[PDB]
């Protein structure tokens, strides 16, 4: 094989996720013990925007 | 042509083909291939087919 290959180490990914057809990475949370999880999702997407 | 065509098959075309209440899709032109085009003569040339 040391005839013919170069070899070297780089990273890759274990794991490729899609969302509706496209390349996506999934974010699990919560929100703050006594929140409504309308509040942190109005948060999250006001994050997001940025 | 090709170029809108592209935007639109790889980036709208999909989820639209999904979209609630929708059936067939049709493209009014085409995504992008590889498009690969041989000379005869340059194939001639250097004794090569397809």
């Amino acid at each position: 094989f040391s005839a013919f290959s170069s070899s070297r180490w780089e990273y890759g990914s274990p794991r490729l996720e899609r969302y509706n057809g496209l390349p996506s990475m999934e974010i699990l949370g919560q929100a703050a013990p006594g929140k409504s999880t309308g509040e942190a999702m109005e948060l999250m997407e006001q994050l997001a925007s940025k | 042509q090709e170029d809108i065509s592209d935007y639109v098959a790889a980036n709208m075309k999909d989820a639209i083909s999904r979209t609630s209440g929708v059936g067939d899709v049709q493209l009014f032109g085409s995504q992008y291939a590889m498009r690969i085009w041989m000379n005869p003569n340059e194939l001639n040339k250097f004794q090569l087919t397809p």
